[PDB]
RNA sequence: AUCAGGAAAAUUAAUGUAUACCGUAAUGUAGACCGACUCAGGUAUGUAAGUAGAGAAUAUGAAGGUGAAUUAGAUAAU
RNA sequence: AAAUUUAAUAUAACUAUUAAUAGAAGGUUACUAAUAAAUUAAUAAUUAAUUUUAAAACCUAAAGGUAAACCUUUAUAUUAAUAAUGUUAUGAAUAAUUAUUAAUAAUAAUAAACUAAGUGAACUGAAACAUCU
């Protein structure tokens, strides 16, 4: 039985999608800049 | 109330947004305010910033 | 303008029989004029003495010769613990004095002013300049 | 020829100082290269290429079927004697550059040739080498006391 | 029932007003694994040990230094009957060295003479 | 357990969080903003360090009492009157003014020191002072003051200056 | 000699006798603290010998003890910290979620 | 037994110690998580009263918990 | 003689054109993160211009880390010099604390479009497709 694909764990989620993860890599930086340009309020977890 | 809001300032951005409502949609909020106040508290004059 | 509005027992004055009471509504200064049997209309505002109101109060001119005075500021008897008395407030307990010992201890500086302030910058020496240029 | 991928490079013009938010810890040992370091064929920055870069063109068949290809310069790693430094200096060397060196008589000579073209077709490493050599020469000429 | 005033099946939640919301929000001390330690600018006081303990270093523990000679007559507010003072500084800034020097000279000449001993004053000082 | 068993001390330091022994300061028993005025910067400027410190502490104490009361008002009754808040704000303003003055004094002192260090101007100043001072008792007093101000290398210099002055007179 | 706890106790006693600090004053002086503490009403679980305050989020236990002694001449023998969860609150429901203050 | 079984940070003596920060509710085989729902699904670990029995099988159940956002009747054909 | 209307103007819209001029902070939550002048002109308060000046927590690749708004270093730092102080061994020597003076480093939040350069598709068109596009 599918449907329950997101299996929350705070550690994994901060480590993968978190602000610090984004800011550490060049690709991540691009993403953050993109979100800033769009004016998103929340740049990442 | 029962909040602790007074001790902090959180949701600062949100507060700013709700505090600095664009002036052309000021009529809206004011109407609502007018609706939700008793006859003795309310006054006909428009507030100044 | 005094509107008659029904007010709760919470906000009742000692006497109000009915809930119905007449109360004053506010008026814009644009809709009311100064008297002195007179009506002033335009006021100039040019000169400016200080009353000791305890503030620098401008002169109200109607025809700049005729001056209408500000009203008498009501007397006020201060009798609170949290208000310091005038003389004490006004007294002088610091003269510059020295140019060798500072007025405040070295240890109290962090409290009044931030070390690690990120707006300091400073520098711009000759030696520094020399060091940077190839 | 043209030095289009050298003389087109631009570097942030320095503000001269009669302080900046972030100053470097070390001291600029070498003089700034006019044209800076190449951000194009960074393999070239390691050695002496003579302003030759990778070309990109089309492999073409008998049916005129275009297909991208690259062209590399003939780089060779080569330890060559420098009279002024008094040691052999090993570097990457386009064979053309080697030939030029041979013609001119020594790596020092090659480095220390005046023309702007030569300057252009040195790398940053080349520039550094030149600086080393000329400084050394100066030292040799002119001891502290006359 | 969960709550007896709502008998019938409505669009009501077991608790709160909406399950969803912005999850991308600064996390506090309360959330995370056991290992997640946030902290609250409270302890740069001592040093952690090799074994898990904490050795305090008092050369770096905030203390508050009340003055031993407390002037209780100085209060948080001031009487309204006192007007607000307005210094003048024509001899550039209050932190101008020349002015300070002048003041020092004056002190040397006189020695502790009060300028605003008179409680009845808009502006002064030179 | 009964409270009769206790003997709650009258002068217990935790009473210092209340105005007098009172849960809430009544609207009548507050200092009205017509009477109360915050301290001015200029006025503060001529106040000793110790006195300033004392004032600050007093302000803090006042804030605490207001603060507690304010909290009570907000959290429980849920009032919006905010007199207490206003008072607190006023106190804060005064505190900040005090802080500013403290900073300013220090800065001034530093400036003075710098000026002194410039030896061309300092010498001139000294000369001017000497001229000004040149009664005998009065002179002595002034000289004493000067000496005090001056007060190892610095001390030595001061001594030398004093000697020179003596020689002159 | 004797062990650590005992020694500490002795020190405390000595301090009390003196009429000074019953704790090692940190050699780290702040002159003009902006901090404020809220005196709270006592819960059913607290005795009359316990009082509690809302203090700054960045306030240290030691600091609180120090502060009470110096500003109010109050000797806090034991101190216990309780940091409270900030619950998500939201006004309109069209407006963003955010947490209420972590209060200490 | 063969399938051959982690990695990484010393002693004595003298002098010391005022003990920081954060987690701590309740929910957690679920109405409080993941499943668009107060969803018969998914979700890690320990203790799991006795009597019985080879057992954590199966029966009971001391204690604890629970009897629910549908009831009341009627029980045709199906 | 005051009101009513009409058209224009704001700190208070964007879009296109034309003309002129110039090339610039976000967030987070709290021990909330403030100002002070002078000079010149206009008329003591004044507004303006020209100036100097205080504060300004934490986060926003690169003091060094991390799970952005946290932790870790320890400029209420270390070294030197002295000064008052308590202890020890022999007026001189050694260590501890406080206070002045000197020396020694501190903090990459920074746009977007435009320009130049490197690499460089494909759909598509050719009424198919590969040269070509
Ligand atoms: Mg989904
Ligand atoms: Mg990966
Ligand atoms: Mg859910
Ligand atoms: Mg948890
Ligand atoms: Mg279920
Ligand atoms: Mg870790
Ligand atoms: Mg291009």
């Amino acid at each position: 039985s599918r449907g329950n694909t997101y299996q929350p764990s705070t550690l994994k989620r901060k480590r993968t999608f978190g602000f610090l993860a984004r800011a550490k890599s060049k690709q991540g930086s691009k993403i953050l800049k993109r979100r800033k340009l769009k004016g998103r309020w929340f740049l990442s977890h | 109330s029962g909040s602790y809001q007074h001790l902090s300032n959180v949701g600062s951005r949100v507060m700013k947004r709700l505090g600095n409502r664009p002036k052309n949609f000021l009529p809206h909020s004011e109407k609502f305010i007018k609706k939700s106040t008793p006859e003795f508290m309310k006054s006909d004059l428009k507030e100044v910033d | 303008p005094t509107k008659t509005v029904p007010v709760p027992k919470q906000f009742w004055l000692e006497g109000q029989t009915s809930h119905m009471i007449t109360i004053p509504v506010s008026i814009l200064g644009k809709d009311l004029r100064l008297v002195a049997t007179v009506a002033v209309r335009d006021v100039s505002f040019n000169g400016s003495y200080y009353d000791a109101y305890k503030k620098v109060m401008p002169y109200r001119c109607v025809q700049p010769d005729l001056i209408i005075p500000w009203p008498k500021p009501d007397p006020i008897d201060v009798q609170t613990n949290l208000a310091t008395d005038p003389v004490i407030a006004r007294e002088q307990t610091f003269w510059v004095d020295s140019v060798v010992r500072n007025p405040i201890p070295k240890k109290a500086i962090p409290s009044i002013r931030n070390p690690h302030s990120k707006y300091k910058r400073g520098t711009l020496t000759a030696k520094d300049i020399a060091k940077l240029v190839a | 020829r043209q030095w289009r991928l050298i003389e087109t490079r631009k570097i942030a013009k320095q503000p001269n100082y009669q302080k900046p938010l972030h100053m470097p810890k070390e001291r600029k040992k070498f003089p700034d290269y006019k044209y800076g370091e190449s951000n194009i064929f960074k393999q070239s920055n390691k050695g002496l290429y003579g302003g030759s870069f990778v070309q990109f063109g089309n492999n073409i068949s008998e049916s005129k079927a275009k297909t991208r290809k690259k062209w590399l310069p003939n780089v060779v790693k080569k330890g060559l004697w420098s009279e002024t430094l008094n040691r052999k200096i090993s570097i990457k060397m386009t064979a053309k550059v080697l030939k030029t060196i041979s013609k001119e008589g020594g790596i020092d000579n090659y480095l220390t040739k005046e023309k702007s073209a030569r300057i252009k077709e040195l790398g940053p490493t080349g520039w550094k080498l030149r600086y080393r050599v000329l400084k050394r020469k100066d030292e040799i000429e002119n001891p502290p006391h006359k | 029932l969960t709550r007896p005033w709502k008998k019938y099946r409505d669009g009501e939640l077991f608790y709160g007003l909406s399950k969803v919301g912005n999850k991308r929000v600064p996390l506090t001390t309360k959330q995370g694994n056991k290992t997640m330690y946030k902290g609250t600018r409270a302890s740069g006081i001592g040093r952690h040990t090799k074994f898990g303990g904490y050795v305090i270093n008092w050369k770096k523990v905030r203390t508050y230094v009340t003055p031993d000679m407390v002037n209780f007559e100085l209060k948080p507010y001031v009487n309204a009957n006192v007007p607000p003072l307005k210094h003048e500084f024509k001899g550039g800034g209050p932190l101008d060295p020349r002015l300070q020097l002048l003041k020092i000279k004056e002190y040397i000449v006189n020695g502790r003479v009060q300028s605003e001993g008179a409680t009845d004053s808009c502006y002064k000082e030179r | 357990p009964t409270t009769s068993n206790l003997r709650c001390p009258d002068d217990h330091p935790l009473w210092q969080f209340f105005s007098n022994k009172k849960f809430i300061r009544s609207a009548d028993d507050l200092p009205p903003s017509s009477h109360i005025r915050p301290w001015s910067i200029p006025e503060l400027r001529h106040k000793s360090f110790n006195d300033l410190h004392s004032l600050w502490y007093n302000c803090l104490r006042e804030q605490n009492v207001l603060a507690r009361e304010n909290h009570l008002l907000k959290n429980i009754v849920g009032s919006t009157h905010d007199e207490f808040s206003e008072l607190s704000n006023s106190i804060r303003t005064t505190m900040w003014q005090i802080r500013h003055v403290l900073n300013e004094r220090e800065l001034a002192y530093s400036a003075s020191r710098e000026f002194l260090q410039d030896e061309s101007e300092r010498k001139k100043f000294l000369d001017t002072l000497a001229n000004d001072y040149f009664d005998d008792e009065v002179a002595s007093m002034l000289t004493r003051f000067q000496l005090a101000i001056f007060g190892d290398i610095n001390f030595i210099d001061g001594i030398k200056f004093l000697a020179n002055l003596k020689l002159q007179r | 000699d004797i062990n650590v706890s005992e020694k500490i106790y002795k020190w405390t006693k000595a301090g009390i006798e003196q009429g000074k600090e019953h704790f090692k004053v940190g050699g780290n002086k702040v002159y003009f603290p902006k901090a404020r503490i809220i005196l709270l009403r006592p819960n059913a679980k607290h005795t009359p010998y316990q009082a509690k305050f809302i203090v700054p989020k960045s306030f240290n236990k030691l600091d609180l003890r120090d502060y009470l002694y110096h500003i109010y001449g109050l000797r806090a023998m034991n101190i216990t910290t309780q940091l409270l969860h900030g619950k998500f609150n939201r006004m309109n429901l069209q407006t963003t979620r955010f947490r209420e203050p972590q209060i200490k």
